[PDB]
């Protein structure tokens, strides 16, 4: 269940996403839509700095990002679901206490 | 608008701002208009802000009553972090574009990752229109246009509200072919199998193998559309080029250089007094003419007889004085100078009482007969009075 | 060799590798031969990678196929990690020694703490004769030779096997002299003290005591053989020393400097058009002979009429071109330089179009009338163009 | 005391001291003296420390001895933490004022915040008189003046004591109106509500008016008392002056530049042979007369005829020899330097064969026919020699 909630984020949001992945050339630079629509509608607190989105490593081999992100969130959506479940048990005690 | 409630030490000893510009005060929705300027990394950088080796040129503004449509800083074309050396110069600039009928204070501004905001000076900016009439546009590679205000927000509606809607009608099925009660009953009784057997299974299993299958048909053409995409760009600019004119802070053969020697400023109060070793350093005789501290700017009237164009908020005419005995070339001398205005005071530079470094920041401006200006870096410790 | 799945921009803008040279492509067991080459630290380096203050130069080698017997950057002996300052050059070199049989492809490498390997040029080196004739050997402080191939593994094994032995020896004593089920039964049953009591605690307060003077002699012992050694030796090593000659990247008073100004590669291709700003800067004319990018060398044919001992993989001639119209001494010129071949893609930096950062990195060589080669480093944001 | 127990390596390749002095070696109780010195920032800084850019300059001592009343380095006024660059030199020194009779020895101090404590040379520093007599004073803003020896002590008590006499107090109370036993028993029992009933409740709500009440006072009390203060002033200090004179390491157009080049020391013992690379660089001939290590000064006897006032512990005639052959100017020129005293093993010196570096860290000072002073850095890898 969780496995394919991972795998899947991707892929159902790519619809909406896909629009805003077009290139476009800025004085000289390469950017996408949506890096220029963050640029031009002005927010006093968002230095571009602070996004922690990919940025790029020695270690990406491919063509390979989205997949194993889309497969990292399925593995570890299991542990949380797991845990989850269970809180979502804990929270649904009826136990009745006697005093506070 | 929030920088009055800043430290003070700390607006005084980071950015220094000056030639801060803006190309109209009054705009068209859709008229373009610039703010320009110039700042100077002050050199004692203070701990308790990052090393502003990451840093964000911004327009300081209540959201986008102006559309940013570049911005430039240190000669390089700025979307993304930069850096800035510690005592380097760099100029900026930001092309603005009227989005939203009003009156707005807009600002200069940059970020360090480290620290947080800096803001600069800002002016207002009146914008005349209608939002209606606002547009971008934006050239694609492939070379089409699209307007920025509205592309792509068709498509993201025609996605999400299909899918919230199945989604609802998801909940409401079961709620129906079931009941909250009844299902609560069945199951604490035992059965539990009165509430799911196949084929509620079977229902299931379609709405599976359907929402599988849109979801693959909704990837596939969206794909057609749109079959060349890019990553996000993302990272640090190569090292930004610094203002050599000319000058300037250690800069070229000729220069002022001021060293802070004792000072005193009143609390409460609207009075800083500083003695200046000068030494000079140029080949030409030189007065003290201006003292820009956090964007604001204390002017000697005697050099400044006319008297700039610069907002209300910031702009003093008590940064006197020398004796107008324009000090050298080759001399050096310990001059005494006396800053005194209300907006030391309305700016809360008073309350450095309050902070936990007591300790002025900021350039000296000293002019030659002519024109020829010469800026020094001066800062250090001060010693307050405590008044009646 | 993994390389090309490395991305694109991260391989351009890093280390940019030069004169890479292999003493011999044929080696014996036990014969030497060194990798040697050049390096240059680009100078915006990307945000991705860690800063290059502790780095490693490694053989790019599938195991121990040839022992390095020494390595050397910036002229210095580097057995630990080394600092790299960005815009500087470094020489470097490894003695490798022939170990095992065959045809091996032996890399250049550096890796960057913060950041990870850098693959250099490799080179198939084949290697003939029978491991079992591979020797080191090593001379020791007191004088007395080792041959590290085999020393100190029988000491190794002579302690390890007995001890496992012994652990051996005691499961199997108690799951005999008791059983498994048995003692289960007894202490699940009450007793329990049916299957421990004294004098299972002798052997037990035996054992024990036979096992810590075992290990008091075993000690004592190996610290008579054995009785003067040191800590392993570790730490960062002191600055290095750049190369100086001659030039040589922002070194001497006369160069070459080069500003990238718009850039088209073709997705997908094998093409990228590129305008630089050239400024000369020397007392001589330039024509542009070579484009270094990731190991990858792009030459111009009119300049390297032939056409030099270098991997078939890495090798283009078609860097192509200037007009052969050698520029200054003095001259500023803007120039189109067109990059086409097969290793561009084959290589992967076509997929520059898959980066986070597109944009290009790597030196320029321009040679003189005679031999005299100047070095200029060029990069900055190119522009895909999306063709069939 | 403690720099015998620190590693040896570490203390050769951090701070290198010099021209340590004490102003008096004697004082009465009151009495000031300056410690004053020079240190020179090793240029290879180890892995194992952090980077110096955050240091404090101490006065390495048995707790308050000496009050210090000011201390200075880089030319500024240091009581908060400063940077030093790896490279520099810089002039330190500390305004030391007498309070406990006794005979202490006296250290010059720096702390390295990635680090911890590197010893200077101290010495013996005799105090006279009784600490009854001891006072500061230090003069406030306000003019008045105080005796830091005792000053706000008494308030503190007055504040303190009776808070803790009412806790005790009410501790007591209830201790006492109720059992402990009592009390268990009636709360086991089931009530409970014979232990605590208002008009308990009633005493408590009163307690509690009065404690709020005594807060609101004493705060507003002392707010007249003292109604201008100020918060802890903290923070890293602006970047030090270098020492520029004259030379001095790396200063200035005249200068020698050593390089080691092989070493040997014996293990165990006293001694150390190193080959040492000499340049000059200036335009006399020099011989070479120091060595200091760890505080530890190594003297040419040839040069030294005499013979430094300097603490005995750390002052060796043993640092020789040249041939007295001064070398240059101009002259380049390998020299066998043999470092032999009992000093070298009584300061754990020769334990850097356990150390995890084996490398020898310096400055070497030559000098001139007449008093002139060139120091160079000296270090790197030296070789033990295991002897009987
Ligand atoms: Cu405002
Ligand atoms: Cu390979
Ligand atoms: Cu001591």
């Amino acid at each position: 269940g969780s496995l394919g909630w991972g795998l899947l984020f991707y892929p159902n949001n790519w619809p909406a996403i896909a629009a805003f992945h077009q290139a476009t050339e800025q004085h000289g630079q390469l950017m996408t839509l949506a890096d220029l629509i963050g640029f031009h509608f002005v927010r006093t607190s968002m230095p571009e700095y602070i996004r922690m989105v990919e940025r790029g490593t020695l270690r990406t081999f491919g063509k390979d990002v989205v997949p194993v992100a889309a497969f990292f969130s399925g593995f570890v959506s299991m542990m949380v679901y797991f845990l989850w479940w269970f809180m979502g048990r804990w929270y649904s005690t009826t136990k009745v206490i006697d005093t506070i | 608008h929030g920088e009055k409630s800043q430290q003070a030490f700390l607006r005084m000893r980071t950015l220094n701002w000056y030639d801060v510009q803006w190309s109209k005060t009054t705009v068209n929705v859709n008229e373009e208009m610039v703010l320009s300027g110039k700042v100077h990394v002050f050199s004692a950088w203070p701990q308790a802000v990052a090393n502003p080796r990451v840093s964000f040129l911004n327009a300081g503004e209540p959201g986008p009553v102006l559309v940013r449509t570049a911005q430039f800083i240190g000669e390089q074309f700025a979307p993304r972090s930069v850096s800035l050396e510690i005592g380097k110069d760099y100029a900026f600039s930001i092309n603005l574009r009227g989005r939203r009928a009003g009156r707005w204070h807009v600002h200069a501004q940059i970020n360090v990752e480290g620290g947080g905001p800096i803001i600069g000076p800002g002016q207002w900016i009146e914008i005349k229109g209608d939002m209606k009439d606002f547009t971008d546009p934006v050239t694609l590679l492939d070379g089409s246009t699209v307007d920025l205000e509205h592309y792509g927000i068709s498509r993201v509606y025609a996605w999400h509200l299909p899918w919230m809607a199945v989604g609802a009608a998801w909940i409401f099925f079961w709620f129906v072919r079931k009941g909250i009660i009844t299902s609560y009953i069945r199951v604490a009784e035992g059965k539990a199998d009165d509430v799911i057997g196949d084929d509620d299974r079977r229902i299931g299993a379609i709405v599976l193998a359907l929402t599988i299958l849109a979801t693959i048909v909704g990837y596939a053409v969206t794909n057609s559309t749109f079959p060349r995409t890019i990553p996000l760009q993302a990272g640090l600019q190569k090292p930004l080029t610094p203002i050599e004119t000319e000058g300037t802070v250690g800069v070229g053969k000729e220069n002022v250089t001021t060293e802070l020697n004792g000072g005193v400023y009143k609390v409460p109060g609207r009075e800083l007094t500083i003695n200046v070793k000068v030494k000079n350093n140029t080949s030409q005789p030189l007065r003290l003419g201006e003292y820009t501290a956090a964007g604001l700017r204390f002017l000697n009237p005697d050099v400044f007889t006319t008297k700039p164009d610069f907002p209300d908020y910031l702009l003093a005419d008590r940064g006197l004085s020398v004796d107008a005995t324009p000090i050298a070339p080759g001399e050096a001398k310990e001059i005494v100078v006396k800053i005194q205005d209300a907006r030391w005071d309305i700016e809360r530079l008073s309350d450095l009482a309050y902070d936990t470094d007591s300790q002025i920041g900021g350039l000296l401006f000293f002019f030659s007969p002519d024109g020829k200006r010469y800026a020094s870096e001066i800062g250090g410790p001060v010693i307050p009075k405590f008044v009646a």
